[PDB]
């Protein structure tokens, strides 16, 4: 959904239409996300600080 | 010949509480529209027409329902077309006598 905000999200309503089904039938019980960070000519290079 | 090389390819098939992702070539019969007949669309056993109808499916839906809660829409895998499920016909034997 476009939007033009970086806070306090918009009281519009916009429902969410399913994607692919996934029968997989496993345990589960936590969760981590995955970010991407960039390494110019500024930076070092090294994953330190 | 039992000294030449021989290639063997073993199956195993295995049932777990996961549900069945593999299954053999499904059997389809010829659809019949507009007339009184029994089909059975993987959740029931409805019978009787299967009518055109008007009115699309959003592309993950595979059942339907109405106002008084009975299942009168279905969508046909194969074709991916809707077709409405409506009762053939029934009633009784009125007379008028002089
Ligand atoms: C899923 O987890 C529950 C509890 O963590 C366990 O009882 C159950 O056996 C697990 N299912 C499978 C298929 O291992
Ligand atoms: C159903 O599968 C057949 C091949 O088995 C294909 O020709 C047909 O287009 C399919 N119908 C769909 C995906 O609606």
């Amino acid at each position: 959904t476009p939007i033009n905000l970086v806070r306090d999200l918009p009281q519009g309503f916009s429902a969410l239409e399913p994607l692919v089904d996934l029968p997989i039938g496993i345990n589960i019980t936590r969760f981590q996300t995955l970010l991407a960070l960039h390494r110019s000519y500024l930076t070092p290079g090294d994953s330190s600080s | 010949v039992g000294y030449q090389p021989y290639r063997v390819v073993v199956l195993s098939f295995e049932l777990l509480h996961a549900p069945a992702t593999v299954c053999g070539p499904k059997k389809s019969t010829n659809l019949v529209k507009n007339k009184c007949v029994n089909f059975n669309f993987n959740g029931l056993t409805g019978t009787g027409v299967l009518t055109e109808s008007n009115k699309k499916f959003l592309p993950f839906q595979q059942f339907g329902r109405d106002i008084a809660d009975t299942t009168d829409a279905v969508r046909d895998p194969q074709t991916l077309e809707i077709l409405d499920i409506t009762p053939c016909s029934f009633g009784g034997v009125s007379v008028i006598t002089p």
